Parts: C-alpha cells; structure tokens; sequence
C-alpha cells in the first residue's frame, strides 16, 4: 500500500522509515551515482 | 531545489556547500548554514556514522554560487570536528542537527556572512526561503549554479495529515504549496530555510527529509531551528 509503517530502507546513500501514512520518509543527501 | 530560480552571489551569503572528497573531485553532498566564523549548522543525518572527533575529506566552501566556475569568493575550509546531537534519531531523524567545527575560521565578506538565529521558541511564519545545489526534480539533474525557492510553511497539525501524528514532532517544520512544484530535494539536506518574520532573515529550519520531492500533498521536512537554539549555543565552543 506503498510500505508497512515502521519498515526501514535505503534509497541509493539516503535512509527512509515508512510512516504512519504508508509513504517512504527519506531524506535530502545527494548521492555520487 | 525544484521549482526555484537561479541565487546571485552574497544573495545568501551563509549558504554552505558541503563536500567530500574523492579520487579526481570534491563531491558536494549536502548544504549547510554558517553560524560564526568558526562554526556551521547542517543536519545530523548529513554526518552520522562519520568519524566525529576526526573527520576525514569533508570540508566546506563559502562564497560559492557557480560550482563550475571560480568567481573568486570561494572559501574551502576542511572540517575539523562534528558535533552531533547526542539525541539523533538515525531512522526517525529526531533531533536532526549537527555542528561543523572549521579548521580555521572564515573570513567574513560582502558575500561570506553568518545568519542568525531566531530566539529559542520562536515560531517562524510567513513565505520562508530554501536554497541549495540539490536536485531540481526528484530523481532529477543538479545544477551548478545555488538554486533559492520561496514557499509557504506548513502547519504541525496540517503536515500530520500527509506523513501521520507521530512522524512529524513539534520540532519539526514543514513547508510546501498544495499542489506542489515547490520543495527541496537531494542534495539540499542541511541546508537553510530562512525565515523573515521578525523584520530580518534568520534560520528558521534545516532541510531534513520528505516523500520525494515537490509531490502534491507531501511538503518538506526540516528541523525546526527555535526549538535547537540553546542546544546550538551550548555546542559551538
Ligand atoms: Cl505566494
Ligand atoms: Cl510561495
């Protein structure tokens, strides 16, 4: 339902947490890819 | 930055780039604010897991506008030290603040200049200010030259409706328009958000996290600096 909250991951260098909402908190690094 | 315009140089003479660097370049990989000559703000997820006490190729640039072109304001000081609140919360990015210690200090210009800080508890309002070299759509391009947007903040209470009651804290603050367009992005993280509701800018978030970037329904996510000031007193020496 996009993410169960609580769930936990990485996108590229950035870490995300799934909320409460069901939507991928992450945050604002940039990545060298 | 997405949905912004192109700064000038000493338009925001306390934006940091802050940097890494690696075989064949400096890799700019964060913002960060300048606090005093000695000192600047960012976040802490923008540190964490770093050797805090001896950090190795990191350093900031003041007076940057054009990363592909010298104007000649540049400043590049390694960092010396982090200084990470001791309450971060990697995951949930609680406390989301970190000081830069500088190897020596910055000399303050015309286009090199600290921002001030707003009083602890104070409640920024009004259209507020973000800039950075993030990324101008999300999954997008970077550009060069230091990108400025203007958005509206959003309240605790209306922000909680997009991201759950819990997942956004007092201390945070969020800023975007409805329909979106308008938001930092990657490579904005520990930058500003600068405020000016007191009749004079100062720093009233630091850029932090959000879902994408610029979605409609998904404002931006900073640590709200008015709840962090005595904190950032009682740390920069
Ligand atoms: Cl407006
Ligand atoms: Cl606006």
């Amino acid at each position: 339902q996009e993410c169960t909250p609580g769930q936990t991951k990485k996108q590229d260098c950035n870490t995300c947490n799934c909320t409460p909402t069901g939507v991928w908190a992450c945050t604002r690094k940039g990545c060298p890819p | 930055i997405v949905g912004g315009t192109d700064a000038t140089l000493g338009e925001f003479p306390y934006q940091l780039s802050f940097q890494e660097t690696f075989i064949g370049f400096s890799f700019h990989f964060c913002g960060a604010s300048i606090y005093n000559e000695n000192y600047a703000i960012t976040a802490g997820h923008c540190v964490y897991g770093d050797d805090y006490e001896n950090p190795s190729g990191l350093q900031i640039v003041a007076g940057e506008l054009d990363m592909s072109v010298n104007e000649g304001s540049e400043q590049i000081i390694t960092v010396s030290k982090i200084i990470l609140h001791e309450n971060f919360d990697y995951n949930l990015l609680d406390n989301d603040i970190s000081l830069l210690k500088l190897s020596g200090s910055l000399t303050f210009n015309d286009n090199v200049a600290p921002i001030a800080l707003p009083e602890q508890g104070h409640t920024a309002t009004g259209d507020v200010i973000v800039t950075g070299w993030g990324t101008t759509s999300e999954g997008g391009n970077t550009p060069d030259v230091l990108q400025k947007v203007t958005v509206p903040l959003v309240s605790d209470e209306d922000c909680r409706a997009d991201y759950g009651a819990d997942e956004i804290l007092d201390s945070m603050i969020c800023a975007g328009v409805p329909e979106g367009g308008k938001d930092s992005c990657q490579g904005d993280s520990g930058g500003p958000l600068a405020a000016s509701d007191t009749g004079s800018t100062y720093l009233a978030g630091i850029v932090s996290w959000g879902y994408g970037c610029a979605r409609p329904g998904y404002p931006g996510v900073y640590t709200e600096v008015s709840y962090h000031v005595d904190w950032i007193k009682a740390n920069a020496v």
